[PDB]
């Protein structure tokens, strides 16, 4: 059982090792060279049954050491960690661990579920006074381990003991009656990719809360509720989509349109399952898609010049980070008027307006020309397309980012563009002292009538949208804010949350578009 | 200044050169630089020699290439007109990766430009690539040079492949066979010479040969790989190797 203290080698004996010839069989590791961090093509290792990282520089753990649900020993003894991780209390068939002479504070109460630890180091740690008291008593050991799981019961995962209240509903205008109209109903909602939703960035929430399978489940009920006729979607990881999103929201009746924010990387499998885009969705009942794309700049649209080229380096980024789909109103829910709907995700925080700034620009002059390659051939008569652009724009709504989509036009001094103010480039992609677009748009949420969308510990804020033509289309009703006190209540910081999926919340609204003649 | 120093920013411009140059030079001789040692594996093994390989294979997946080099000659023992030897410097982060330290220290005695590395390294995955196209492995009539390559030929493998070393010993030559041919370990000849021993500097006094370039730095090490073999194959092997005999043999595998 014990392991053997000389940390050497052996081999079989030549003679019957050879005439035998059974196989080498080798379960047990050293590490050394005084290294300052791990790899991860080490924890792939799950056939190893012994591990010696002792006398190194080891400054942390990470928890996909739990990778070894075969290891049954494990040495930290002289190394430089501060804290072990949480994972660790799934390594039951562990049953020797060695932390000696290192820098730890508390041992982690999930520790205490390793039933099968028999033996225990701990000597060299500033632990609490009262962990060495139990260290000292005979059989110790098992004494302590109990003791972690008894305070692991304190904290008592997934209680639940609050109860969510309903979201309210707020009309900001009746359906008018004087021609005939088409209603349907949007939603934008930013699920929060699993990649970017690590604890550092929100560690007001518990791990169990983070876990992609326990928030997967609550956001799809959240978008069946809703029941939306059209449903945009941001930080989708790609594998979800086709496998998760799609899958479920199919059975409801939808039928949607993914595509990934990055697709020059060409990586292997494995770093594209997590590359997350923007998806649109929409009811076939209602809607019957006529296009799609993936916004992408030509980058030969505008004129040939070296500051153009100079400009758009400092800018471009390989990432499209935009989507677009062209749907068709069935007759029954000859003219056959149709919508653009678009979908976007802004990654860049505020300090790069420049960036977002001219990225976005950039985005709805690649939509006006899509609009009208359609308007030529498809169009009855010539021959206006409606737009319902719902997008993360990351940007609050007093930002340049945000004036240019609802006064139709930026200033090109405005305080976003930074370095870029005054660039005869940014004059292009307008159609002077201002640049300005066709499209006369108005958000959905205008007076603000939800304080944030973005509710975590730092930042709260407005940024995720729902725009629309004015001359064509009007908002009679919007999803209002979950109630403010109910947030104090229960002393929520910011979000995700037990009870809350997502960093952002969603924006369920109602539409109305103008039917002419029959 | 026959070495030249490769790095990400003018990589895709030297692979179109040596796309040229290794039609009239086929044979090359490498070596590289690496984190060191960190893991030895204990228990039960088939023979030493079979340990070696499963040592060999667990710090080949584990570490990260430093840095490579790469001699271009023809049969007849010349260096093409231009730069001789390209030193392909990777992309080696000091903190989120892993490396012994004695190692560490080590390469900065011999001049690596550790932050320049990060900064501006080659990036292994598409680098492996490029070297596919070029056509240098898994050519019929290309040779391959190399002193103590047990972990050179490594990291070569994982590259190219973007695996982890397979497990069986056995499972490992017959993948080194298909990317080269044609392998000749400097070191395994040395055995069969007489009076010849110790590191690679120690054979270059007994034969004489010239240092360029800093010593014990991978794209240096890899000239002298190269000219040490066509002197040593002139004298004691008579200007020929029996490839049956010698090809394909890595010292301690
Ligand atoms: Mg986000
Ligand atoms: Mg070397």
């Amino acid at each position: 059982y014990e392991p053997p203290d000389p940390r050497r080698m052996y081999t079989i004996m030549s003679s019957e090792e050879a005439a035998n010839g059974k196989k080498s069989h080798w379960a047990e590791l050293e590490i050394s060279g005084k290294v300052r961090s791990l790899s991860a093509s080490l924890w792939s290792l799950t056939h190893l049954t012994a591990l010696h990282l002792s006398d190194n520089s080891l400054s942390r753990i990470p928890s996909d050491i739990a990778k070894l649900h075969n290891l049954v020993y494990l040495d930290l003894s002289s190394n430089k960690i501060r804290s072990l991780p949480a994972e660790l209390g799934n390594m039951v068939s562990l049953r020797e661990l060695h932390l000696n002479n290192n820098l730890l504070r508390v041992l982690p109460f999930e520790l205490g579920k390793l039933f099968q630890l028999q033996t225990l180091g701990l000597k060299g740690n500033p632990l609490t006074q009262d962990i060495l008291n139990l260290y000292q008593e005979p059989d110790g050991t098992r004494r302590l381990l109990n003791y972690l799981l008894d305070n692991l019961s304190g904290t008592a995962k997934r209680i639940t003991t609050e109860q969510p209240p309903p979201r309210s509903w707020i009309m900001l205008q009746e359906p008018d009656r004087t021609r005939p109209t088409a209603l349907f109903s949007v939603m934008c909602y930013n699920v929060l990719c699993d990649k970017y939703a690590t604890r550092q960035l929100y560690g007001y929430c518990p791990s169990w809360a983070l876990n992609w399978d326990y928030r997967k489940k609550a956001i799809i009920q959240e978008i069946l509720s809703c029941n939306a006729d059209i449903v945009s979607l941001q930080e989708v990881e790609t594998e979800q989509y086709y496998s998760f999103f799609l899958v479920e929201l199919k059975e409801r009746g939808y039928n949607g349109f993914f595509s990934p924010k990055s697709r020059a990387r060409t990586m292997s499998e494995q770093e594209r399952k997590h590359v997350d885009g923007c998806a649109i969705f929409f009811k076939t009942e209602k809607f019957t898609l006529v296009q799609k794309h993936t916004v992408e700049f030509n980058q030969l649209a505008m004129a040939n010049s070296e500051g153009s080229e100079a400009m758009l380096n400092r800018v471009m980024t390989k990432d499209n980070i935009g989507v677009a789909v062209l749907l068709e109103l069935r007759k029954e829910s000859t003219e056959k008027q149709l919508i653009l709907v678009a979908n976007a995700h802004m990654h860049w925080d505020p300090e790069y307006s420049d960036v977002k700034l001219v990225q976005t620009m950039m985005f709805l002059s690649e939509v006006k020309n899509i609009i009208d390659k359609a308007s030529r051939n498809l169009k009855s008569s010539v021959g206006t397309i409606p737009l319902v652009l719902c997008a993360d724009l990351n940007s609050l709504p007093d930002s340049g980012v945000v004036e240019y989509l609802s006064t139709g036009g930026v200033e090109t001094n405005h305080k976003d563009f930074k370095e870029l103010r005054y660039n005869e480039s940014l004059t292009n992609f307008s159609c002077n002292g201002r640049i300005t677009h066709g499209f006369k748009l108005q958000s959905a949420y205008e007076s603000g009538l939800m304080p944030y969308t973005n509710y975590t510990f730092d930042f709260k804020g407005i940024i995720d949208y729902i725009f629309y033509s004015k001359p064509q289309l009007n908002t009679l009703g919007i999803l209002g804010p979950l109630d403010h006190h109910w947030l104090v209540e229960n002393n929520i910081s910011g979000c995700p949350h037990p009870l809350i999926p997502s960093d952002h919340f969603s924006l369920f609204a109602q539409l109305e578009l103008l039917l002419p003649f029959l | 200044q026959r070495i030249c120093e490769v790095w990400a920013c003018n990589l895709d411009e030297e692979m179109k050169k040596i796309r040229q140059v290794i039609r009239k030079y086929n044979y090359v001789a490498m070596d590289t630089e690496f984190p060191g040692v960190v893991a030895r594996p204990i228990g039960e093994f088939r023979s030493n020699a079979d340990y070696q390989y499963q040592l060999l294979r667990c710090n080949v997946d584990l570490l990260k290439i430093i840095q490579l080099g790469l001699t271009f000659m023809n049969e007849q023992g010349e260096y093409p007109p231009g730069t001789s030897t390209w030193q392909f410097n990777f992309k080696f982060n000091l903190t989120e990766d892993m490396y012994a330290q004695d190692s560490i220290e080590l390469l900065t005695t011999s001049g690596i430009q550790f932050k320049k590395h990060e900064e501006e390294g080659i990036e292994t995955q598409y680098f492996a690539e490029l070297l596919m196209t070029s056509g240098v492995v898994l050519c019929e009539g290309v040779k391959w040079l190399s002193f103590h390559s047990g972990y050179d030929f490594g990291y070569l493998i994982k590259i190219l492949t973007n695996s982890n070393l397979p497990e069986e010993e056995l499972d490992f030559f017959e993948i080194l066979r298909l990317f080269f041919p044609v392998i000749y370990d400097v070191k395994y000849l040395m055995k069969s010479c007489k009076n010849l021993k110790g590191g690679l500097q120690e054979v270059a006094e007994q034969l004489e040969l010239e240092r360029i370039g800093p010593q014990h730095q991978a794209g240096s090490d890899s000239l002298l790989t190269g000219m040490a073999f066509f002197k040593m194959r002139e004298m004691f092997f008579e200007d020929h190797i029996d490839d049956a005999k010698y090809c394909g043999h890595l010292y301690g595998l």
